[PDB]
């Protein structure tokens, strides 16, 4: 309340009645209600008593302001409120002599020279009638009484005292405050002249009062002991006092950390009896074959580009008699070959339709059908055979190898660029002009690297798959894998990567999977290495010929399952981009801060002045490799890649605790000699994550690698 | 639409919750009943919003007569649907159809935004017209800074904007104008202007009146200048290791100035609060009172914050100290009485803080960090921002913590005073002294060596960066961001002006005020006679003439009554002191003689009124037979340049009839004629509402209620049945003049001491 106060009064009107307060030992902080109302009261008598004079013959009348008659200038109300009670009684006293007329036996307010009277001014919330009642009453007819209410109402004992501007100015500053206070909800808080003794009410029930009894802290058998308990003892060395009888056997066992406590993380991917990890990422990444076709550059619907994709080349097309080269452990060569047949057919019928004409033997295909029925509790509890399943925990793999060769492999320029993006406003600025030479030069080098193709199909894939699903809710789906690749001469082809079939995707939820198979086309025959591909049952349809040198070409199919979440994070995987810019930008920017000018082409490039930046990208026999700026761009982008496709539960924890002994190094580097609490429970958080992510033992792997040429190098 | 709007209201209220509900919740409670929504909110607008693109009709049309203008099916494509709706009771319709509209379709008036989103246009002008430099890629050093996001017309606190917008957008609904609409009537009548004649829903124009009335301030890292217009662009100026050269395409020492001379005018009387109160709400900035820049930027000088205090406003509560701004930290300090002997070899009495404690220190553009404990400096670490700061926070801080040394470097006297003429307590004086005399406690305080390390460097008697520093002392390479948690917490004002805490300790003192003098760079046009008896003889003939321009209608009045009340008034008489004495008397009579031939025989002519009204304060001295005497230039104090040209007009006085203009003391002021309808067009702005006091009930004799052009149609003091806010039926009275609450209250006090003095 008190800065509604401060807000709509005056300093003086605020002073006088705090000094009033004071007077009556009342705090003006406990009571501001009190306080406000004794701001109005003064300010209403202060209103009343302007702008009124009296002339020679002594008829009330109007004076203007900043304008002076020599000294006099006898106003027509001398204001008695708002001074010392002292200096108030002895005004009222000598008035009362001087005018030859009787002392009040209570404190006025205001005296009026015209009527020689001393005048009370009231307010009320409630009746004029009734405070003008009341204070009558109480004082009686020695004083001329005024009371104004604050709904537009008031009671004169004489009418004529005051005029209608006046009357009319006290009501707009009473109706201008209540409506202020009604707008800040003190109205009904405010409380009058008559309930400003009392305060607010608020007192605890039974139940409630009982709960705070019973939940208080141990030795104590009531909340009121609790609060005097507060409220009196002084605590002057308790903490020292509990701390002198603890046990010493708690405490952060601080322990310095030096390089030899590091170890490698993970051991047990280096064991060789555990399985090789195997390929669970949603689409093959260096695998991908790219059925292409030159295109004018007209964008078409994605069954159409596959028909004609397909329809340049018929041997694969018109393929049906398969040569199963494995089928993995459960799928079944019948089911996929089918429903890759309806596939075909069903790209290269005439109708503009892209569902499957089956309807039925897909369903099997994907194994919507075999599901259990859900019935409800009561025979659930009666059977005894329905027991819960036990959680199936991740497999305890080793490091594979096919995951290393996909690192390095879409890590490096292609002639095939796909990665392309809308155009900007013109460049004005000098610094947007840096922006635009730097964003040039970064795009020269991801453009062709085959990871921004992989990262281009994937982000296409899904959106087509969101959109299908939203369209088609329970109807299978065909769904061409599509992508839009330009080469460096500008020839706009299209490549089909594969297809693949959508479930029934009638689903309220996010959370809820929703089941596709895929089949992707490859030009890699698994039995090279068998260990990648435990998860796919492929065939051999056929060969082809890229220059003249004949390759076989293969078919990879596997059942997948997704959902909202991922299939969104599908098209919001293009984000990697710019996880690659902001780094290397924040580089270019050091090299700008140590020499003047921009440097941007000489890190990647270098100049006369400036050797080309190189960093340390790979290694072989042991021998760390440097490599040049855009290289280290690559296998940044790459590593962002990777972090999504192979993103999970498992990735995240892998991470987020790993992050600890990364800054430990990097402390470690800097011989901060920083000290650790317990290594071992870092470690074995970190380990605890290391099950079958592919990149994530990857992660692990390099890590090893990199700490022990940390290790080797610390001698110096 | 009012009769859909009844019958809708009856198909309402013909269920029982509708009736039950609204004869129970008053119209204060309406918010709760608006905030009782499903709060069902998406919970991924992405998805949501890709999944609705690809529907057939995701766009939720309203119900009306446009749909029509459109086939629901064009070309082919389908547009809009007229199946029913349940969410919004509307028809359903697909982007083609907006793309159609964009292409075809009704074509409406562009004028409206030519100034509906001035804000807009001026952010484009600012970027179009703005001059780029060069490039410097070298480290920045930024520092942490609450500033304003955006550039605003006049910055008000969040009530007022938002009675200014209702006061400017909604004519209805706008009881009891507060002491707001006064100080911004010329925005009021300028948005007023600007805005009608559009059709856009006035939510949009509320909205956009928010941002470009009410302010937006965040912390944000800064290097250079901090105007909200380079603000606006630091996205791209600024930069961690880059820096970019930029120039975009006053007040504020005016009223510093104006804070100052009021300060000083209100402490040498007693009682100074009622004084620089009454002085600050009367006087006004060429358009406003003082509460239109001191409400609008954060803080400022210590004059400002004291005046704030004594007037309504907030200010930031660091604790002023000369010129540290000082934000405790930690500890807390007894203060105890003390006899300590100065280096003078004299023994003063003073307040001493015993134990240790911890303050953030700003001081113009230096920062910095100090720990001090009893009697002595113990630590002080800053920032390299500009040598007379550095030495200015150097000795202040050493002035404050009261170190030993301090005192023993004492050499010459302390007692000073200000500029009225009052002896200050000994730190303020030990305070001016080594401000003075810097090199006095620089030499005997000692040498410390250099803070050895990869940063921190030492800093030099001479404030240059030179190594083997002051002892303590030490300049840190880094930023040091500090003044956090503006809290403005409650703050009391005595009557000498000196701010305290919610306890009895001061914040600020009456004396932290630096006196400096400086010119106003505006118009400082004051209202009370008392406060200009000190500048120039062109300060005085401006104010006077401002006086007389403020208040012409009552003079106005008063002419033609025709009596000599109205030549003896307070304003002129300082104006008496710029007249020659020899000769004042004789240009009173001959004002009087021609402003007696004005009302006689001729018509009004309000610029010889204004120039010939002032000199007629002192008595006339006419000529020996009688007659008065004649003159054409009227020479004033000073000679040269300060004389008045009684036919068309002179240096300080010139009014162009062409273009009915004013030109006073080199200032244009427009008269934009004469006459009461000059005057109402000077009204022209205020306040719908305005002229109307509020006095009884409904009383349902005057029958229906009336509008605002009906409303003015009645004859000053009759009564008619009015509408306030949202309904509150009420009636109200024309006024018969204007009023200012403010002088009601000054004046009241002011009787008030005068019977207290006159008992006394």
């Amino acid at each position: 309340m008190d800065t509604f106060i401060t807000r709509n009064f005056q300093t003086t009107i605020i002073q006088k009645a705090k000094n009033t307060m004071a007077e009556f030992s009342e705090d003006p902080e406990l009571q501001p209600a009190m306080l406000f109302n004794i701001c109005v009261h003064l300010e209403v008598c202060y209103v009343i008593s302007d702008m009124n004079f009296l002339d020679e013959e002594g008829k009330a009348y109007t004076a203007l302001e900043g304008q002076g008659k020599e000294q006099n200038l006898r106003p027509q109300y001398e204001v008695i409120e708002g001074m010392p009670r002292t200096i108030a009684w002895m005004v009222q006293r000598s008035l009362a002599q001087e005018h030859g007329i009787e002392t009040p036996k209570y404190l006025a307010d205001l005296f009026d020279y015209k009527t020689k009277r001393f005048i009370e001014v009231g307010i009320t919330k409630g009746l004029a009638d009734d405070y003008f009642w009341k204070k009558k009453e109480k004082l009686g007819n020695s004083m001329e009484l005024m009371i104004f209410s604050y709904n537009q109402d008031y009671s004169l004992s004489n009418e004529s005292s005051l005029d209608e501007e006046g009357k009319g100015r006290v009501l707009s500053r009473l109706t201008e405050l209540q409506a202020e206070l009604s707008l800040k909800n003190l109205w009904q808080v405010l409380i009058g002249e008559e309930d400003v003794e009392k305060g607010i009410d608020f007192k605890l029930g039974q139940t409630i009062s009982r709960l705070r009894d019973i939940s208080v802290p141990a030795g104590f058998s009531n909340f009121e002991g609790m609060r005097s308990y507060i409220d009196n003892i002084d605590p002057k060395g308790a903490i020292e006092r509990n701390l002198a009888r603890m046990s010493p056997l708690v405490s952060v066992t601080p322990k310095k950390l030096t390089w030899e406590d590091l170890r490698p993380i993970g051991p047990h991917i280096y064991n060789h009896e555990l399985p090789e990890v195997p390929y669970n990422a949603f689409l093959l990444m260096s695998d991908e074959l790219g059925l292409a076709n030159m295109t004018e550059g007209k964008s078409k619907k994605p069954k159409t580009l596959a028909k004609e994709c397909l329809e340049k080349y018929s041997t694969l097309r018109d393929q049906t008699d398969p040569i199963l080269i494995m089928k993995s452990e459960k799928a079944n060569e019948n089911f996929l070959w089918k429903l890759w047949r309806d596939c075909v057919n069903t790209i290269s019928n005439e109708e503009m339709s892209n569902e499957l004409q089956k309807t039925n033997y897909a369903k099997w295909a994907t194994g919507d059908g075999l599901t259990y029925q859900k019935i409800m509790k009561e025979v659930a509890i009666d059977d005894e055979t329905m027991c819960q399943e036990e959680p199936k925990i991740p497999n305890k793999c080793r490091v594979a190898a096919w995951v290393q060769t996909e690192m390095n492999l879409l890590s490096t320029l292609t002639s095939k660029r796909a990665l392309d993006l809308p155009e900007i406003g013109p460049d004005v600025a000098p610094v947007e002009h840096v922006g635009s030479e730097r964003r040039k030069y970064f795009v020269n080098e991801i453009n062709y690297c085959k990871a921004s193709t992989v990262m281009m199909k994937y982000v296409l894939f899904h959106t087509s798959l969101l959109n299908e699903s939203n369209a088609s809710m329970g109807k299978y789906k065909v769904i061409p894998i599509t992508n839009r690749v330009v080469n460096e001469k500008g020839e706009s082809f299209d490549m089909l990567y594969g297809l693949a079939v959508k479930g029934q995707s009638h689903l309220r939820g996010d959370t809820d999977v929703v089941t596709v198979v895929t089949f992707e086309f490859s030009s890699t025959d698994p039995r090279v290495d068998s260990g990648k591909w435990p998860k796919y049952t492929v065939f051999r349809i056929g060969s082809l010929f890229v220059s003249g040198r004949e390759k076989s070409v293969y078919l990879y199919c596997r059942v997948n399952g997704t959902n909202k979440i991922q299939m969104k994070w599908g098209m919001e995987a293009r984000r990697c981009l710019l996880q690659s810019m902001q780094q290397m930008e924040a580089i270019v920017e050091q090299e700008s801060s140590i020499q003047g000018y921009d440097m941007t082409k000489a890190c990647f490039k270098g100049d006369r002045v400036n050797s080309p930046k190189t960093f340390s990208i790979g290694t072989q026999e042991g021998k760390l490799v440097k490599g040049s700026f855009g290289k280290a761009l690559r296998v940044i982008f790459t590593k962002c890649l990777m972090h999504y496709v192979f993103g999970n539960a498992q990735l995240e924890g892998f991470s987020a605790e790993s992050r600890r002994l990364l800054l430990l190094i990097q402390a470690l580097k800097d011989r901060k000699g920083p000290w650790v609490f317990d290594l071992e429970g870092m470690y074995s958080g970190i380990e605890e994550c290391i099950s079958n992510n592919p990149w994530v033992i990857q992660s692990a792997y390099w890590f090893n690698e990199w700490l022990g040429f940390e290790k080797e190098g610390s001698k110096v | 639409m009012t009769l859909a709007k009844i019958e809708l209201l009856k198909q309402l209220l013909r269920d029982n919750e509708a009736k039950t509900v609204l004869k129970q919740t008053t119209v204060d409670q309406y918010n709760i009943i608006r905030k009782f929504n499903t709060s069902r909110i998406e919970k991924n607008p992405s998805l949501r919003m890709k999944w609705a693109m690809c529907s057939n009709f995701p766009l939720a049309l309203t119900k009306g007569d446009m749909a029509n203008r459109i086939p629901l099916e064009y070309k082919g494509i389908q547009l809009k649907t007229n199946a029913e709706d349940i969410g919004t009771k509307g028809q359903m319709c697909s982007i083609a159809a907006v793309t159609w509209w964009n292409t075809y379709g009704p074509i409406g008036d562009t004028e409206g935004f030519e100034r509906v989103y001035e804000s807009f246009f001026l952010r484009k002008m600012r970027l179009d017209n703005a001059t780029w430099g060069r490039i410097t890629f070298g480290p920045v050093e930024r520092v942490r800074k609450r500033v304003l996001l955006n550039p605003l017309t006049k910055e008000m606190p969040p009530d007022e904007a938002s009675n200014v917008i209702m006061e400017i957008l909604f004519p209805k609904e706008a009881g009891i104008p507060r002491e707001s609409t006064w100080i911004h009537r010329e925005l009021i009548k300028e948005k007023r202007e600007k805005l009608k004649g559009t059709m856009i829903t006035p939510i949009v124009l509320a909205y956009m009146l928010e941002r470009e009335l009410v302010a937006r301030r965040r912390f944000l890292p800064v290097a250079g200048a901090t105007s909200a217009e380079f603000i606006e662009m630091l996205h791209c100026l600024q930069g961690e290791n880059w820096r970019q050269i930029y120039h975009p395409g006053s007040r504020s020492q005016s009223m510093i100035v104006a804070c100052r001379k009021i300060i000083r005018r209100s402490i040498v009387a007693s009682n100074p609060l009622e004084l620089a109160v009454e002085i600050a709400n009367k006087t006004v900035i060429d358009t406003e009172p003082l509460k239109s820049c001191l409400a609008a930027i954060d803080g400022g000088d210590v004059a400002c914050d004291i005046i704030r205090a004594a007037l309504g406003l907030k200010i930031r509560q660091r604790q002023r100290f000369g010129r540290l701004e000082l934000k405790r930290i930690s500890g807390r300090g007894f203060k105890n009485d003390e006899e300590i002997l100065i280096g003078n070899g004299t023994i003063q009495k003073i307040g001493i803080w015993d134990g240790e404690e911890e303050f953030h220190v700003r001081c113009g553009e230096c920062r910095g960090i100090l720990k001090k404990s009893k009697m002595k400096l113990e630590k002080l670490l800053i920032n390299s921002a500009k040598k007379e700061d550095m030495r200015d926070l150097i000795i202040l801080c050493m002035v404050f913590s009261q170190d030993t040394r301090m005192f023993q470097g004492v050499r010459g006297e302390i007692n000073f005073l200000n500029r009225a003429g009052q002896l200050l307590s000994p730190m303020y004086q030990l305070q001016r002294y080594f401000l003075n005399r810097s090199n006095d406690l620089f030499d005997q305080w000692g040498y410390e060596e250099s803070p050895k390390a990869s940063e921190l460097h030492g800093i030099n008697e001479s404030m240059n960066a030179s190594d083997y520093t002051l002892k303590g002392v030490v300049v840190t390479r880094n930023v040091i961001d500090d003044f956090s948690s503006t809290e403005t917490e409650k703050v009391s004002i005595t009557k000498n002006l000196s701010l305290i805490k919610r306890t009895g300790e001061v914040i600020m003192g009456a004396n932290d005020v630096s006196e400096l003098e400086s010119q106003a760079q505006l118009m400082i046009t004051y209202d009370t006679p008392k406060m200009w008896e000190m500048g120039t003889t062109k300060e005085l003939v401006q104010n006077t003439y401002q006086w007389v321009l403020k208040n012409l209608v009552t003079l106005k009045a008063q002419f033609l009554l025709g009596k000599e009340d109205m030549f003896q008034w307070d304003a002129f008489e300082a104006f008496e002191s710029i007249i020659p004495q020899k000769m004042a008397g004789q240009y009173s009579g001959f004002a009087r003689a021609v402003l007696k031939q004005m009302r006689d025989q001729e018509v009004m002519k309000t610029d010889q009124f204004i120039k010939l009204l002032p000199f007629c304060f002192s008595p006339p001295k006419l000529r020996s037979n009688g007659e008065p005497y004649q003159f054409l230039k009227l020479v004033l104090k000073g000679g040269g340049e300060n004389f008045i040209e009684v036919r068309k007009g002179s240096p300080l006085f010139s009014y162009n009839p062409q273009t009915e203009v004013l030109t006073i003391c080199g200032r244009m002021m427009s008269l934009k004629g004469k006459i009461e309808d000059e005057e109402r067009n000077r009204s022209m702005g205020n306040a719908v509402l305005a002229g109307f006091l509020v006095s009884g009930k409904y009383d349902p004799d005057l029958g229906d209620f009336k509008t605002i052009e009906e409303l003015e149609k009645l004859k000053p003091g009759e009564k008619a049945n009015i509408l306030l806010y949202q309904g509150k039926p009420v009636k109200v009275v024309k006024r018969k003049r204007y009023s200012a609450l403010s002088n009601d209250i000054s004046q009241g006090i002011k009787r008030q001491r005068m019977t207290v003095e006159s008992m006394g």
